[PDB]
């Protein structure tokens, strides 16, 4: 499969 | 406890100057992490230090 969705960047 | 290093599962190019680019299979030294893989960690690889998506790596 494709590379996965990334997490939101850190605060 | 958590491994000192992780292996990249997928390539990551980065988008901004503080990001940490790598290719699948690269061995990253983890310098700062959290309990979550749905987060960004800090690592050293390929001559750079910076942040990257933690779901892109597997702890060794």
């Amino acid at each position: 499969g494709p590379p996965p969705a990334m997490p939101a960047r850190p605060t | 406890g958590s491994s000192p290093k992780a292996v990249a599962l997928y390539s990551f190019a980065g988008e901004e100057s503080g990001d940490l680019p790598f290719r699948k299979g690269d061995v990253i030294t983890i310098l700062k992490k959290s309990d979550s893989q749905n987060d960004w960690w800090t690592g050293r690889v390929n001559g750079r230090e910076g942040i990257f998506p933690a779901n892109y790596v597997e702890l060794v």
